[PDB]
RNA sequence: GGGGCAUUCGUAUUGCGCCGCUAGAGGUGAAAUUCUUGGACCGGCGCAAGACGGACCAGAGCGAAAGCAUUUGCCAAGAAUGUUUUCAUUAAUCAAGAACGAAAGUCGGAGGUUCGAAGACGAUCAGAUACCGUCGUAGUUCCGACCAUAAACGAUGCCGACCGGCGAUGCGGCGGCGUUAUUCCCAUGACCCGCCGGGCAGCUUCCGGGAAACCAAAGUCUUUGGGUUCCGGGGGGAGUAUGGUUGC
């Protein structure tokens, strides 16, 4: 039997190239995050200006101070949702991705965003391995 | 097109067209008095204003400078003067 | 020929004139 | 382009038709108000056969363009 | 169009045609004149002091009011800089792109842009020393 | 070979790379390190013409699944991958006409998905300023 | 003479525009000027769709599909026939061919 | 996506170490040169190097023009708008004289991933000194000196006035129903309908020009004068000769 635990969060290609549209800005930040229990992610999240269900105009471009908001607004909530728990709980936020749905939902106020995913989660650095927390992991 | 009056038009057109390209020039900004919650004194301000300005009165903001017309305070009524 | 051509062997017999 | 003159007839006798009632006289005409403001303007706000029905509420017409 | 841009903007302040003082005025042309030395003590510029009176003590226009400007109404008292306004603001924008370009070697944009403030300064100097409000020896370093 | 009930699927990941020039189909394990079986076109018709035809490609694909129901693998997750890098985007003709011969042979279809090297702000194209004039 | 006023290509109000490389034959190619044919074709043909629908160990699964944005030059661009001649009142028509 | 300096990230490419299976892999219209059982190509993990910032990216923005897209910070600029602020003719255009100026190119240093003039081969060919393919020096990249040219183009000098409509678009301002988010009231965003000024443009028109193509300027030209700079005089010879001056 083989024991094995989280090293990374990848989206699907299709989906990715599915979501990028010609008449909207696409906002990317990433950042790197330092866990309780002592892993360090690097998180890259994704957004799109959303089209407003009564606008005539093609485009739905934001202004560069307010991308900027936007980018320091999603930077903030990661950091603060992935620094004060551990992978245990961390794994549970991504596997529904209220990180997104937070982010969504508290940028709206500077732009409406379209969709918001975690884009990536890549395990940077880990502790020394022990044997019994990766057994909690499993039980 | 080949009848206007350019003597006397319209005074909804001349107000549309632009301040210095009016018939007469005369600007678009007036003087108005502001009367504060928490004070009894008047003050009078511009409405493009560009300081923010103090009542001594209670030491209170009153308008914030804008790209445009200054932004009065909540609570505080402004009223058009002449 | 073409122009480009011409400017560049006058260039050519410029430099063997000179030296 | 067969000038039959059979089908003319009836043709001609389509063309001129009318119906015993006027399909301009309707019951109650119902107008918007820039309209019935058009209208008193012009000395005609005495009309009890025009209705006035409140104008839209969302402003919105044009095509959403691309 | 600019003096030194290639753009045709066209905005300034549009003055109303009515030169007679507001009814609702309560302040006489010796308590504007009082007001402006206050100010003016307090090391301002008349474009400043101008914009302050208008905005808190509403002055709309102080020539109106008392019969002579701000520079004027110093230069009689003797509370006038040395420099005038424009020159000095020109003088300390050179001096500071000149600060910023001891450093950036590199910034060819800030020294295009020095060359123009320089053009600025001498062109307004030459106006300054014809009408003779500055001395014939005046030179920029 | 693998100790598992009769209704269980054992699934696979089949790699598909397919240049204009070859196919290569290739099997391996969900990791991909332990590899099961890779089949080119190459090995299929002695022609440099037909190494990338959908025919050598229907063939490859043909015989790796033979290779794969002596081994106990049934299902197959298919990765197509093109050329990529600073290279065209665009698969091959092999990779329809060998994902058809995989799905024939009787081998199961699992995530199907493209793993084209894309870049992004990547180094000088083999071709030079103005191109191929063939 | 002036053949096309915007000089066959969408540079107005601008210096210079960076270059891309022709999807085909690896021209450099002005990127406002290059025709751009941003194909969405699915993964597997319609021909080949049914094989797929019962090996699938899944039942009503969304096939996926391949974006990929093709650059050409205008070389390649009329000898593989995505675009071609047209008549000189045809030309100022810069609405796309209705499918 | 104006400029400089600092910082950080992205995949890809190439080389290298380890692991699995293996007989072909590369390239082309077709081939060969070439790398391969001393284990290539393919697949997995990790390390390193230098280059470049995809898709978003538009007849969109900014800049005097060259030109300018990863994040964050620092430094100093700049247009436009807003103004019942100030100076009061300080202006326009320019011999001489200045600043900048793609790519390539020449000196010194750093580093060399990809691509690749020269050159070496393999093809095609009557011949190929080329097109096609494998490799590859200088170069391509960075720091400090030069060089001052491009179809450096809108093949269209700059400043100012007047002369037709139409719908978009970018920045700022102004006014106004109604949707939505910040719980709610205002007040800010995102939309929506108008207006005003300055920009990138587009469509239409027997305003009027032009040899026409076309141009709302290339119009207001024999009904010929708003201001001012550079500059052409049939085609070759020729941007040649000589002289001067700048540069290694
Ligand atoms: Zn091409």
């Amino acid at each position: 039997n083989c024991l094995t635990n989280f090293h990374g969060m990848d989206l699907t290609r299709d989906k990715m190239c599915s979501m990028v549209k010609k008449w909207q800005t696409m906002i990317e930040a990433h950042v790197d995050v330092k866990t309780t229990d002592g892993y360090l992610l690097r998180l890259f999240c994704v957004g799109f200006t959303k089209k407003r269900n009564n606008q005539i105009r093609k485009t739905s471009y934001a202004q560069h101070q307010q991308v900027r908001q936007i980018r320091k607004k999603m930077m903030e909530i990661m950091t603060r949702e992935v620094q004060t728990n551990d992978l245990k709980e961390v794994v549970n936020k991504l596997i529904p991705d209220s990180i997104g749905k937070d982010i969504e939902k508290a940028c709206q106020s500077i732009y409406p965003l379209h969709d918001v995913f975690v884009r990536k989660v890549k395990m940077l650095k880990k502790p020394k391995f022990e044997l019994g927390k990766l057994m909690e992991l499993h039980g | 097109p080949l009848a206007k009056d350019l003597l006397h038009p319209s005074p909804e057109e001349e107000k549309r067209k632009h301040k210095k390209k009016r018939l007469v020039q005369s600007p678009n900004s007036y003087f108005m008095d502001v009367k504060c919650p928490g004070c009894y004194k008047i003050t009078t301000v511009f409405s493009h204003a560009q300081t923010v300005v103090l009542c001594v009165g209670c030491s209170t903001v009153l308008c914030q400078p804008t790209g445009g017309k200054a932004r009065l305070t909540e609570g505080c009524s402004f009223r058009r003067k002449q | 020929m073409r122009a480009k051509w011409r400017k560049k062997r006058m260039r050519r017999l410029k430099r063997k004139r000179r030296k | 382009g067969i000038s039959i003159k059979l089908q003319e007839e009836e043709r001609e006798r389509r063309d001129n038709y009318v119906p015993e009632v006027s399909a301009l006289d309707q019951e109650i005409i119902e107008v918007d108000p820039d309209t019935k403001e058009m209208l008193k303007l012009l000395d005609f706000g005495s009309l009890s056969n025009l209705q006035v029905t409140q104008p839209t509420v969302g402003m919105n017409f044009k095509t959403p363009r691309g | 169009g600019r003096m030194h841009a290639p753009g045709k903007g066209l905005s300034q302040s549009a003055l109303p045609y009515r030169r007679s003082v507001p009814t609702w005025l309560k302040l006489t042309s010796d308590d504007v004149k009082e007001q402006i030395y206050k100010l003016a003590k307090k090391g301002l510029t008349p474009s400043q002091i101008g914009v302050i009176l208008r905005d808190s003590h509403g002055v709309a226009q102080v020539r109106f009011v008392t019969g002579n400007k701000i520079l004027r109404i110093l230069k009689s008292k003797g509370l006038a800089p040395d420099l005038p306004e424009d020159l000095y603001h020109l003088i300390k924008k050179a001096v500071a792109v000149r600060k910023h370009l001891e450093r950036n070697r590199k910034d060819k944009d800030a020294k295009f842009r020095l060359i123009l403030i320089e053009s600025r300064i001498h062109r307004l100097a030459r106006y300054y020393k014809t009408k003779r409000v500055l001395p014939p020896n005046w030179k920029y370093e | 070979g693998p100790q598992v009930a009769e209704g269980e699927n054992v699934f696979g990941v089949c790699h598909i790379f397919a240049s204009f020039n070859d196919t290569f189909v290739h099997v391996t394990d969900l990791s991909g390190k332990e590899t099961i079986c890779r089949v080119t076109g190459g090995m299929k018709v002695k022609a440099d013409r037909d190494e990338s035809s959908p025919y050598a490609a229907m063939l490859a694909a043909q015989d790796v699944a033979q290779r794969c129901k002596e081994l106990g693998i049934t299902a197959l997750h298919i990765k197509l991958r093109a050329t990529g890098g600073n290279r065209t985007k665009t698969p091959g003709p092999g990779a329809q006409s060998a994902l058809r011969a995989l799905a024939r042979s009787g081998m199961k279809i699992g995530r199907i998905e493209d793993v084209t090297p894309i870049p992004s702000d990547s180094t000088r194209r083999k071709g030079g300023r103005r191109g191929r004039r063939l | 003479t002036k053949k096309r006023r915007n000089n066959g290509r969408a540079k107005k109000g601008r210096g210079h525009v960076q270059p891309i490389r022709c999807t085909n034959c690896a021209r450099c190619v002005p990127k406002d000027k290059a025709i751009k044919k941003f194909v969405i074709r699915n993964i597997v043909e319609a021909a080949a769709v049914r094989d797929i629908s019962e090996a699938s160990v899944f039942d009503a699964y969304v096939l996926p599909k391949l974006y990929v944005k093709l650059h050409y030059c205008v070389s390649c661009a009329i000898h593989s026939k995505v675009v071609r001649n047209r008549s000189r009142e045809a030309r100022k028509d810069r609405t796309p061919p209705p499918r």
